[PDB]
């Protein structure tokens, strides 16, 4: 991610670029084909939509400052180099599918406009999120 | 499906749904509901079987 | 090519009958089933013209 | 070995020797045609509309062409054809990557000037 | 050495918080646009002296004590303290429901003097926003109490340390969206 | 206070984890990272319950 | 250096699993209830976009029978309102946007030397809440008034509680944000197993141009899909309580047009950069060549990442209100990095040695119409032409040479390509060849004319015509080639499901025979974990060289223009 953190300037540098010019070239040109005034939909949402750029670019440039030279960023390197272990990968879980669900009753509850599917939908949301985390915490079943 | 269609006037109007669908979904629904019913309840079960073997 | 031609023989003959039928049928309801005549006319002879210029240059062998 | 319990192989079936496991093919049929019986008969009330005969009759449709390929079970064949540099049955693949690891098998023979230019000398092969 | 390298979940969640961001330029966007044509008939004004400002300070210190207690939990995990994770968490799950008990406080007495949804275009504007921010917060003092419960039940390897750690993110996230959120709607008005 | 859990770590010119960094490429194990697996089957303390229906 | 391993005697092969043709009772049921394999989700990920795909193209077909003649035959205005609304709406959310992850979740772990996604239980979440969102925006059908009518863009203040009320745009709006959660749940771990989990020796640099078209959709999807959940959020909070934030007299009708076309130009910019990577991808293998410009493929697609936020009010020319020259130049520009990444495929064809199998047949059939379709979209950017244009039928003509351009050739292009990697089977040729020529007339006829009728004044959203206005012979050789285009899907289905269970046998790690990416390095389909050996990666091409080592030294002496003499330098310590 060495690269990675860098190409994020220059999305994030034409979008501050382009912003300053929308707001300055709306409110100051009148073309006879619309009115004269800052639109505030194209400048908020294009000032903030490079804030995103800026943030990830950011933040990837601080921690790649503090990670050594990886096999998979290092040019010539060996097949043997991370050998090792990936860290943890989950196998299997029937929780992504039942928090699926728990959304789509919030989501009807929501269109119906009716007050107690909404509640049950929203606590059957926190429920499935849970138990998505406290999947690999479940303690051995104490008698 | 019989409970449902029980009181299915109380679901067509809170789920805005045609009350004559109603009684159709109940007529049709007590031969291809348990049909779908069994078939993806045993798929299920041999799976359980399967993942319990491996 | 054996195949071929007698698809573009027959899609020929549906898609003549639909364009006939057409005719008849003015602004009815059976100019939209006329409409899936030629339809499949058309695409029974575009069959025909697919398995010919498979025939011509195949990337499959029979084993 | 796989073990057959009442017509239900454990291959299938894992636990089939613990419960009851598979229906007879024969009561499938007689349950399905059946339900096309009630389906059809359907069509017999006071309705005055078209609607529903029409959801009728599609799903009798769809359980009559269930109820056809689950009697004459119709099967195919392997195509057994043979696609641009693609091997037939029977060819075995070669390690490609311990072949490229250890100057072996497909990376057997290289000229000196190939060993240079993967970024290996040839004096150190022997 | 282990050959150091980035944080696959905190990379993962800086990503997330990222388009969260957007979503609140959604927001932010539809009260700038009424504000606009609010300010051309001399009407915003009238719809703003409803605000109670110095509340709302109070309940912004309230949340940036939050966020520096959140840290503190956090500078904690990182040594595998246990107990300075869970004292820290607790007294921000205390410090970030009382936020959201006060800012539903401002509600109710903000309905009750003239403010709804359904009375003005700034009252829709204002709720919308602060509305969603809301759920938001509760939303990550739920991810809190989760967390103080995953702790509870796992041995707290590096593992529960990184969950602590980008909860405490979504956390900093939220505190930092208001207070661009709250500079937006009592100071500049 | 340092958990018992705690992977075993010279606090010098070393951090297993903080904000940014990391020592694996993913997620750390939840069962201690510095945990070798497999183990033995009796230290699982699994017990095969053999049954005999009939 | 290289550091050859010593011979170890014994080393046979690895297991080579077994193809799909062989499934038992059981083996598939529960397993993809709880499945996290990214293999087995984008599999499935896949197949439910094409089955929406179906289902979504039934409604075109009734939409265009209706048209077939003057008068309402068996439609009736607000049928045939709802039924374009749902149409565009199903075929560009329900089957666009899902096909581009089913794509992302195969093969970017298997491009990149992964075992798995970063976080497999999310993407497992992301299939599972686009599903669940597709089901409750089709619910509204089962509601006496009907679906959604108002078309895909749902303007104010026509969708308001006033106007357009019923419970059918409720759950077109609610559908379209929960299938808006699983595009953002997707992106989120297409950028972090790019960033973290990568082979050893694959460089940013080394990565497929596939790869880098997904990493430029994923952080361009994270901030396109919240602001359309905002925006959606936002008339739902209008709908439901008594919010006045899209009134007409405060903005509302631009306000929303704004916040609207904000996302509706990068959803737009989702659903071809992808397909274009695909692309990249065939037309090297099939060719005999390496991807010519790779660096010049990753800048034009970094500058198409960039540029597509700044042009959005091109979509509204006509509405009088938006700067017309800011918006008809930038949108110029756009148009120039995909001349470039479009001039780098005719570069690699270039002297090339071309086998014409389904997938090259599909990439170059893709390029001839999206091209046309391209063609007439600077058409579209210049306001003294968009006057006549906008919201008319020509625009409709030009948005199905560029939708059906990328998103049905390429993503066809892309089954055929990667069948044998993910079933170990082959697809029939003759089958293949049938179903493009199908679907190439059929489309090409029903879409060519429509160019001319919307000239002539036809505009877009009509249920009906008069006689007297010379709309009748276009519209009735439209619905004919309409009704074959909808035909070619036989083939293809019945490719697909026979291809499945009995198609030929791969014995080959790399069936096409010149594959240059990592998915070609392994096992057809791969076991479980992408890799039971890993190469040596030297450049983007690690597969090919793994292959052919015999012409390394060639595919380096004679990449370049010329000047190249770096063979001859002394050796660095
Ligand atoms: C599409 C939508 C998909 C939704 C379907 C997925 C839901 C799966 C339910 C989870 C229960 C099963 C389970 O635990 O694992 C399987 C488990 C086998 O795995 P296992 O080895 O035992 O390990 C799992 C653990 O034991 C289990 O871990 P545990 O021991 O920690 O958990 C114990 C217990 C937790 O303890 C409790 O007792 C919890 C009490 C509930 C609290 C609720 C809070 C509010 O678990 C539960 O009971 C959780 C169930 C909650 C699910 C809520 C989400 C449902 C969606 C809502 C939709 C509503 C639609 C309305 C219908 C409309 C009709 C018009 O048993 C089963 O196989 C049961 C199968 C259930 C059917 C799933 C197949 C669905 C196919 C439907 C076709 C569509
Ligand atoms: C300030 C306001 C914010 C509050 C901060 C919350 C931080 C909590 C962190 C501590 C924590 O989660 O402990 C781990 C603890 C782990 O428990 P465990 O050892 O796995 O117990 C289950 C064993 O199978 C069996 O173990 P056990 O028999 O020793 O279980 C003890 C059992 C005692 O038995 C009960 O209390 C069952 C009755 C349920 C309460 C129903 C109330 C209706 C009257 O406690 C519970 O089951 C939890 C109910 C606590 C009431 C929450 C409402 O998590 C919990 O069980 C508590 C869940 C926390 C949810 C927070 C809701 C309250 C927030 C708003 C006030
Ligand atoms: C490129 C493709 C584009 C063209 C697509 C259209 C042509 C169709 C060709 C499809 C194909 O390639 O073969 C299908 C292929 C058959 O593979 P196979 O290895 O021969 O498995 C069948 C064996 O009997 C082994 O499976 P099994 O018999 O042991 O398991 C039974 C399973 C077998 O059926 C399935 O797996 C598919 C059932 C899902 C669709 C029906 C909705 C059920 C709800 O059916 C169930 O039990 C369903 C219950 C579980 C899911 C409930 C949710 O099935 C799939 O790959 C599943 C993809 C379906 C999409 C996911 C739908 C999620 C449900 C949402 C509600
Ligand atoms: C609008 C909503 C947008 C939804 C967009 C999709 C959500 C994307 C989540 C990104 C997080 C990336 C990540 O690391 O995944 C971890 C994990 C995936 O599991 P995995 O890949 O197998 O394990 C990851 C690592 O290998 C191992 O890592 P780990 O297991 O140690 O993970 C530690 C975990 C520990 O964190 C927790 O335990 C927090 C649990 C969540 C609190 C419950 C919130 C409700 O931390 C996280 O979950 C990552 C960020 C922590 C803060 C995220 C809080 C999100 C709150 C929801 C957003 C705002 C909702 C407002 C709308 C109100 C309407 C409902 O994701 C989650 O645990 C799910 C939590 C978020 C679900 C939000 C869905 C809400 C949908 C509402 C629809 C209306
Ligand atoms: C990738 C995205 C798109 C594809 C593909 C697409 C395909 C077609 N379109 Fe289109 N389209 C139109 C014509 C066609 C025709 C003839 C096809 C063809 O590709 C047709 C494809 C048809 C099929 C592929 C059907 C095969 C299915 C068969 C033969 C039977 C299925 C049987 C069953 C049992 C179903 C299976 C069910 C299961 C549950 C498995 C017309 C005019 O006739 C309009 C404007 C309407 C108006 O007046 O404004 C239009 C409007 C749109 C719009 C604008 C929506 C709006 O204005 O609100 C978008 C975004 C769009 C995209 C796409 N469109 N199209
Ligand atoms: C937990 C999963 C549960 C999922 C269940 C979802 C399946 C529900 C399908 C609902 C279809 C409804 C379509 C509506 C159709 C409708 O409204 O038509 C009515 C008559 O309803 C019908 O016959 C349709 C009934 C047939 C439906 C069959 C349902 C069987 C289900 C259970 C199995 C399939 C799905 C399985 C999914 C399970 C998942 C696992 C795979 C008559 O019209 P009418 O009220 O007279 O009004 C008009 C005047 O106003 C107007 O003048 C006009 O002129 C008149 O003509 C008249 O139409
Ligand atoms: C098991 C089979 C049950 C048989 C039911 C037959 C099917 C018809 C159902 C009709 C549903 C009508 C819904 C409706 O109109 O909604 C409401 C009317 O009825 C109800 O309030 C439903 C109450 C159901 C219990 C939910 C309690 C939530 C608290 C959970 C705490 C643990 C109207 O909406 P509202 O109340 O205003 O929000
Ligand atoms: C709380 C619920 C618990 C009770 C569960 C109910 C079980 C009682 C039912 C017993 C079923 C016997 C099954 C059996 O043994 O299989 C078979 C019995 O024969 C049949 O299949 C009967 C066919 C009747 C079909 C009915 C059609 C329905 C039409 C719709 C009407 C509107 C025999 O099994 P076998 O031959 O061994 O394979
Ligand atoms: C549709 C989701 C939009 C969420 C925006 C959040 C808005 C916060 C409401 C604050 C109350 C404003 C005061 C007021 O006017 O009160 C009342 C009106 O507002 C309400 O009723 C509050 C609606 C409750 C929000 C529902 C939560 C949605 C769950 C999210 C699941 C997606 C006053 O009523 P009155 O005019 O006196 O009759
Ligand atoms: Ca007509
Ligand atoms: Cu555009």
């Amino acid at each position: 991610m060495k690269s990675s953190a860098k190409l994020m300037y220059g999305p994030t540098v034409f979008m501050a670029a382009m912003a300053v010019i929308y707001i300055f070239a709306t409110m100051h040109v009148s073309d006879g084909g619309s009115v004269k005034g800052v639109e505030w939909v194209g400048s908020v949402a294009l000032v903030l939509s490079a804030g995103l750029t800026l943030m990830l670019g950011v933040y990837l440039h601080f921690t790649e400052v503090r990670v050594d030279v990886l096999p998979e960023d290092w040019e010539e390197a060996e097949v043997a180099d991370k050998a090792g272990t990936l860290g943890f990968f989950s196998p299997s879980s029937i929780w992504p599918a039942a928090m699926s669900g728990a959304v789509g009753f919030l989501a009807f509850g929501v269109v119906y406009f009716h007050y107690w599917m909404i509640a049950v939908g929203l606590m059957l949301l926190i429920f499935t999120i849970t138990k998505l985390n406290l999947q690999y915490g479940v303690p051995k079943e104490k008698h | 499906l019989l409970t449902v269609s029980g009181g299915n006037d109380v679901y067509a109007m809170q789920f805005h749904v045609s009350l004559n669908a109603m009684t159709w979904i109940g007529r049709i629904g007590l031969i291809v509901g348990p049909a779908i019913a069994y078939f993806i309840t045993y798929r299920l079960c041999i799976g359980l079987q399967r993942s319990d073997r491996e | 090519m054996g195949k071929s031609f007698a698809l573009l023989v027959l899609g020929a003959i549906i898609l003549a009958g639909g364009v006939w039928y057409t005719i008849e049928v003015g602004y009815s309801v059976m100019a939209i089933v006329a409409a899936l005549i030629m339809a499949a006319g058309g695409g029974i002879i575009t069959w025909g013209l697919a398995v010919a210029a498979d025939v011509n240059s195949p990337t499959s062998h029979k084993i | 070995e796989p073990e057959i319990y009442r017509g239900v192989s454990t291959l299938d079936e894992p636990s089939a020797a613990w419960g009851w496991h598979g229906l007879k093919r024969n009561t499938i049929q007689l349950a399905g045609w059946i339900s096309v019986l009630f389906m059809l008969g359907y069509n017999f009330g006071n309705h005055k509309g078209h609607v529903e005969t029409i959801w009728l009759l599609v799903i009798t449709a769809l359980l009559v062409i269930g109820l056809l390929i689950h009697l004459f079970e119709p099967k195919l064949s392997q195509v057994r054809t043979i696609t641009s540099r693609n091997k037939p049955v029977g060819h075995v693949e070669p390690d490609w990557t311990y072949d490229q690891a250890t100057l072996t098998g497909t990376w057997g023979n290289l000229t000196d000037s190939q060993l240079r230019s993967v970024n290996i000398e040839p004096s150190r092969v022997a | 050495a282990a050959l150091n390298r980035p944080n696959m979940v905190s990379v993962g969640t800086i990503v997330f918080l990222s388009q969260e961001l957007m979503f609140f330029a959604g927001l932010f966007a539809m009260y700038f646009v009424s504000r606009a044509n609010g300010l051309a008939n001399g009407s915003w004004g009238e719809q703003t002296d409803h605000l109670n400002v110095p509340y709302a300070l109070l309940i912004t210190v309230i949340l940036v004590s939050s966020s520096v207690t959140c840290q503190f939990g956090v500078f904690a995990a990182e040594r595998g303290d246990v107990y300075g994770l869970r004292k820290w968490f607790l007294v921000t799950i205390i410090l970030g429901s009382i936020f959201v008990i006060g800012q539903g406080y401002e509600y109710i007495t903000l309905v009750g003097h003239g403010l709804t949804i359904q009375s003005s275009v700034y009252g829709s504007a204002f709720f919308i926003t602060t509305g969603f921010h809301a759920l938001h917060v509760i939303a990550g003092v739920m991810a809190f109490v989760v967390v103080l419960m995953r702790i509870h039940k796992s041995k707290f390897t590096p593992a529960q340390a990184t969950a602590a750690m980008v909860v405490s993110y979504y956390w900093h996230f939220v505190d930092v969206v208001w207070i661009g959120l709250f500079i937006t709607i009592y100071f500049i008005q | 206070f340092v958990d018992p859990a705690w992977p075993e770590h010279n606090p010098a010119d070393g951090h297993v984890v903080t904000e940014l960094i990391s020592k694996v490429a993913g997620a750390s194990s939840p069962w201690g990272d510095d945990k070798e697996f497999p183990v033995s089957a009796e230290e699982t303390g699994y017990v095969h319950p053999y049954t005999r229906i009939n | 250096m290289t550091a050859v391993a010593p011979r170890v005697d014994g080393h046979v092969a690895p297991q080579r699993p077994e193809p799909t043709g062989h499934a038992r009772k059981g083996s598939k049921a529960w397993l993809m209830m709880t499945t996290t394999d990214h293999k087995q989700l984008g599999i499935m990920y896949i197949i439910m976009s094409f089955s929406f795909f179906f289902l979504g193209g039934l409604m075109a077909l009734l939409i265009r029978a209706e048209l077939f003649t003057p008068g309402l035959q068996f439609l009736s205005n607000e049928q045939f309102n709802q039924l374009f609304t749902m149409h565009g709406t199903v075929m560009l959310l329900l089957y666009g946007t899902p096909i581009v992850w089913g794509f992302a979740n195969y093969v970017l772990p298997l491009q990149i030397g992964a075992p798995d996604v970063a976080f497999p239980r999310l993407n497992a979440f992301g299939f599972w809440i686009t599903t669940v969102g597709g089901v409750a925006m089709l619910t509204g059908f089962l509601t006496p008034g009907g679906a959604a009518d108002f078309g895909w863009t749902m303007y104010s203040p026509l969708s308001d509680a006033i106007h357009s009320p019923g419970l059918g745009s409720d759950m077109w709006i609610v559908g379209v944000g929960a299938t808006g959660i699983g595009s953002v749940a997707s992106a989120i771990n297409m950028l972090t197993t790019i960033l973290c989990l990568r082979a050893p020796g694959m460089t940013m640099f080394r990565m497929p141009i596939f790869t880098w078209n997904i990493f430029v959709v994923s952080v361009l999807a994270l901030l396109i899909f919240p602001l359309l959940l905002a925006a959606a959020l936002g008339v739902l909070y209008d709908r439901k309580l008594g919010g006045h934030l899209y009134d007409p007299a405060n903005g509302g009708s631009l306000l929303w047009q704004h916040l609207f076309w904000f996302f509706g130009h990068p959803e737009v910019y989702v659903l071809a950069l992808p397909f274009f990577g695909i692309v990249s991808e065939i037309i090297p293998v099939f060719s005999r060549k390496p991807m010519f410009g790779y660096v010049g493929l990753i800048f034009a697609t970094l500058s198409i990442g960039a540029l597509s936020m700044a042009v959005w009010a091109h979509h509204m020319f006509v509405t009088g209100a938006v700067l017309l020259p800011f918006f008809s130049f930038m949108t110029f520009l756009i148009s120039v990095p995909t001349g470039v990444k479009f001039f780098n495929w005719v570069g690699t064809m270039w002297k090339g040695h071309i086998t014409w199998e389904t997938p090259m047949i599909w990439s170059v059939g893709f390029m001839a119409t999206f091209l046309f379709g391209g063609l007439t979209g600077i058409m579209l950017a210049s306001p003294p032409l968009d006057f006549h244009l906008a919201d008319s039928y020509f625009l409709i003509a030009h948005f199905h040479y560029t939708l059906f351009g990328t998103v049905v050739f390429a993503s066809c292009a892309g089954v055929y390509f990667w069948f044998p990697k993910m079933t170990g089977r082959m697809m029939d040729e003759r089958l293949g060849k049938i179903h493009f020529w199908l679907t190439f007339v059929g489309f090409h006829g029903t879409f060519l004319i429509q160019h001319w009728v919307g000239n002539m004044g036809m505009p877009r959203r009509y249920a009906d015509y008069l006689d007297s206005d010379g709309f009748t012979i276009y519209n009735q050789i439209s619905t004919v080639f309409s009704f074959l285009l909808g035909l070619s899907v036989i083939p293809f289905i019945w490719n697909v499901f026979k291809s499945w269970r009995y198609g030929e046998l791969v014995t080959v790690d790399d069936p096409w025979g010149y594959g240059n990416s990592l998915e070609w390095a392994t096992s057809c389909p791969p076991p479980r974990h992408n890799f039971a050996s890993l190469p040596r990666i030297r450049s983007e091409r690690p597969a090919f060289e793994l292959h052919y080592p015999h012409m390394i030294e060639r595919m380096r002496a004679e990449a370049h223009t010329g000047h190249h003499d770096d063979i001859n330098a002394p050796e660095l310590g």
